[PDB]
């Protein structure tokens, strides 16, 4: 039952400054204080092995911040987070250079990831075959369409084998043919008990892909558990929000904004 | 003592990564040009021509310095300036421009200024080889003393690297410093023995004594002693060597400490 | 029955060069010839008034090229295209500057669009209200999340009233609450008989939003007509492709690649 | 004849758009700096200081030119150089950097170099006002002849704009030209009356006759005649005025024709 990722009291503050001159003013005098925006607050999570967790919520909830903190790219202001293995993150926009070709991009990205050359030499064909680009693997990435760039990024990221994988809204641009192949790859990954996080706004894909659901509201983990319990509550909340009047939705958003903001 | 150690271990371990990323950057910058990486040599060579038409033909009326023609004196003294200028100027912005791409992945952040400086070192090596080749047409042929370059060519690189390791960090904290850097570099071009030799015995004597504190003075003079003057430079001017070693040591220590101190909060500042 | 957009024999060629030195070689001597990649071929379309057309196809088909040519951003190599009114395009990634604030971005984008100041002064509040950003309308766009940037871009683009609107994969990041509001806006636009193009990989949204379907395969308009006819054929093609073996899919892709490429 | 007409109508109609986009660009470039747009004035003012310490204190031993102190001579001659250099260098890359953002929308592409040049004109105006203010401490007070600036200050702008209208187009077609531009600018700095006055009666006489073909010569000398020498410049040197008008007319015509010819195929080249 080993805990693949453990989360203790993670909290991320961001300081609001209307202008850079206010930043200068608070830099000159340490006594100055400004309003602080709380991206996260008191998040506690426990991810086990062989678990697929889908994060659900409205825009501005804080799921991308949580995925970045799990990946280590962001440092929590208060709290801690530990991972048993090494974590790999697939994002909506893969970082590729339009000037370099496909093979040059494979080499550049796999070097930056932390692979020595001997592995790259043996791993290039498999990535080339998985990409399905063909002749365009020789031309620069700026000539590619968005779907092909997404395919190349996914192919590079999946071939290296992560102990923990965090996919964040990366399958929106791919077609159904690529989606089926990605689903099969997810089955193969599930065979190895690795922990996979899936962030998507397509509820059909969340139903088909995941097994557990975490629900975050206003930078606070609202409900974590089995999908069959959490997902109906999220759907009911969505329908209720759709039933409200415009003024009621505005006042709900204002209440959330007041809760998140504070002067300290 | 921990910051210096950590940065040293990172740079020691990631040598091949530094080289390969430097080569990729050289490839990226010259992608769309028809001539390509040839522009890494054409750009300085043309500039020297201007600096010879103004300061050598116009001023000085083409007179010799120390029995050597001014053209070869200036050629040997100017070889490292473009590398120093470009390396410092771009390594100041390296972290700011390149943090986002490698932030998501785990990858040592100390080597970001060093691989950009390495991208500029290659052109310096090519220009220096060309300079040594072209010096032969006068009658100046390589001697034993040229082995001194094995100490002098690396030192220059080290110096540049150290400065960037500091300035890059500051560049994240305060943007204005980047702008300031440009001005300082210009001063170090003109209060140096690159284009002129101070006359001494007067106010120019005070200017000479003030220029002796410039590291560019030591680098230019040592290169000239190795290639042109046929003289063991460290025999007479070892005090300058010690002062410059101390300068680079202090720069590296302060930069390493500052980089390790603010490394975790780079995203907040950026 | 006025034809809002008319398309005659549009054809887009792109010249393939392995290296820039080959480009130099063909620039020096006009007799040099290289292989040419045919992004589009002999496309003929006729869009009427009060029509919602959904473009469907696999990755690399040529729908984004067609939308760009309709918007005028790309010039056809052979053929012509005319539009009765002025065309506005909503893309996946709106063009915004992270340094500028929300209001500065509104002003910058509406100036670049071609609006004089007096309209901007009266149009700013409505956009601010539609965005739902609130306090973040004062902070720079680089602080925003992807959903909020999409909301701002959509709010700016929809408020200016296009005679013809072309939405291309822009609603992938928005949540269901924003999707319902966008659907209501589409109803209001349909009231005014304006022609709307919808590009999306969510078949549920295509069912809910559109009324006619165009299907493009390999840079060729495979089937244009009523959705109830075209869409089942596209679904059948997708299922058949999923049933094929990997070698058969590879040979189909190779045949398409051979058909698209030519030396001339 | 159609290309010149079309570009003229676009520029005439989009005046306010040009101004406002120039202001937005000025805002964008100085966003992260603590001092902000003040750096539009600090950057040239510091550079002049260096050019006074080297060429005024070191060379020339601080001697007067035409009865005027060298500091004010150089100050009046140097005011337009930063604007010219920066405007040309950035307008060369303007279309390449800014095509994608405005390609999807319908927006005249002739004004892309002009609004970037306008972003640099404001700093020139501020520096020129500061120069005129600071010239008063010697005892030089404004006169009637200063009204000549109404003809001379606009002309400089026009000249720069014309060049960009050509080079930007070429910058899309061939990237290498951008690099080349830098070198040319450096030459135009040193074969000009900005830092030195040719001695005439000799080889320097040939250098003078060759420098008379530089438009920077005319601009610098006309500014000095308006502010310093108290003289109607167009009375004695109207041939230079006609030659410079012809130069700017030819530049504008060729640039407009080339821009209109390749405007539709910019995406293919870019
Ligand atoms: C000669 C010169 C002085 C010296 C000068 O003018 N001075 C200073 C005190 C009095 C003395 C004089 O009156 O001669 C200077 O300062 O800048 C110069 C600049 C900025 C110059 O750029 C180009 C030339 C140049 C190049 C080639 C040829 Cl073939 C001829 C010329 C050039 C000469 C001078
Ligand atoms: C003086 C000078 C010559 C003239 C020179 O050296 N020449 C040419 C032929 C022989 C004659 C000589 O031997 O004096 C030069 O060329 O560049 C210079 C550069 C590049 C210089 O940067 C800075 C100074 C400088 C600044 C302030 C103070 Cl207080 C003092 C100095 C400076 C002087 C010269
Ligand atoms: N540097 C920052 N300063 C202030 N607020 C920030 C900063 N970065 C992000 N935020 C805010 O933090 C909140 C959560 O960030 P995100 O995780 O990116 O949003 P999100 O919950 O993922 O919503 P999505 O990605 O559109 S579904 C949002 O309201 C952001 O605007
Ligand atoms: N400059 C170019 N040179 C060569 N081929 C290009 C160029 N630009 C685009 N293409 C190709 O043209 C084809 C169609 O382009 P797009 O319209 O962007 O693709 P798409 O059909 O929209 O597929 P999507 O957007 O991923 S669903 C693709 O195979 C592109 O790789
Ligand atoms: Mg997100
Ligand atoms: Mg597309």
């Amino acid at each position: 039952m080993n805990v693949s990722v453990n989360i203790k009291n993670v909290t991320k503050e961001y300081r609001i400054y209307r202008t850079n001159k206010e930043r200068m003013k608070d830099a000159l005098i340490p006594k100055h204080k400004n309003k602080t925006f709380f991206a996260l607050d008191d998040i506690s999570l426990k991810a086990y092995e062989g678990d697929v967790i889908g994060l659900v919520g409205i825009n501005g909830s804080g799921k991308s911040t949580l995925s970045n903190i799990i990946g280590g790219s962001l440092s929590p202001t208060v709290g801690k987070v530990d991972r048993n293995g090494e974590v790999s993150v697939i994002a909506i926009s893969a970082g590729l250079s339009g000037q370099l070709t496909g093979i040059e991009n494979i080499e550049f990205k796999m070097l930056c990831m932390g692979f020595k050359r001997k592995e790259i030499k043996a791993m290039t064909p498999k990535i080339i075959e998985f990409s399905e680009l063909g002749e365009f693997i020789y031309q620069p990435v700026k000539k590619y369409s968005s779907g092909m760039r997404a395919k190349l990024g996914f192919s590079i990221n999946i071939t290296v084998n992560p102990d923990i994988l965090v996919i964040d809204e990366a399958l929106s641009v791919g077609d159904q043919t690529f989606a089926q192949k990605c689903l099969d790859k997810i089955y193969e990954f599930k065979e190895q008990n690795k922990t996979i996080f899936f962030v998507s706004h397509n509820l059909g894909q969340v139903r088909q892909f995941c097994t557990k659901i975490a629900w975050i509201e206003g930078g606070k983990l609202k409900d974590y558990g089995e999908l069959d319990d959490v997902l109906p509550k999220y759907e009911a909340f969505l329908n209720d929000f759709k039933k409200k009047s415009k003024a009621e939705q505005k006042e709900f958003r204002n209440k959330l904004d007041e809760s998140r903001f504070v002067i300290k | 003592m921990s910051a210096i150690g950590t940065v040293f271990k990172e740079h020691v371990k990631n040598f091949y990564l530094i080289q390969r990323l430097a080569q990729f950057q050289v490839k990226i910058i010259n992608h769309s040009n028809y001539l390509g990486v040839a522009w890494e040599l054409i750009n300085p060579v043309m500039q020297i021509m201007v600096y010879w038409m103004v300061f050598g033909l116009g001023i000085r009326s083409n007179a010799p310095i120390h029995g050597v023609p001014f053209v070869y004196w200036l050629l040997v003294g100017i070889s490292m300036w473009f590398f120093i200028n470009q390396g410092i100027l771009e390594g100041t912005k390296a972290i700011t421009q390149k943090f986002n791409q490698v932030s998501k992945m785990n990858f040592p952040l100390s080597i970001i200024p060093t691989y950009i400086v390495t991208s500029r070192f290659y052109g310096h090596l090519g220009l220096l080889l060309l300079v040594i080749i072209a010096c032969m047409f006068t009658g100046i042929y390589p001697s034993i003393h040229i082995i001194q370059l094995l100490i002098y060519v690396p030192f220059c690189f080290f110096l540049t690297a150290s400065v960037t390791l500091l300035t890059s960090t500051l560049g994240v904290l305060v943007r204005d410093t980047q702008m300031l850097m440009q001005a300082i570099l210009r001063i170090l071009f003109y209060f140096s023995p690159i284009l002129w030799l101070p006359k001494n015995h007067g106010i120019s004597g005070l200017i000479h004594e003030m220029m002796k504190y410039n590291p560019v003075y030591f680098i230019a003079e040592s290169y000239r002693a190795a290639i042109l003057y046929h003289e063991w430079y460290f025999m007479d001017h070892w005090k300058l060597m010690l002062y410059n070693f101390g300068i680079v040591a202090i720069f590296f220590a302060i930069g390493a400490y500052l980089h390790m101190k603010y490394r975790d909060q780079f995203a907040d500042f950026l």
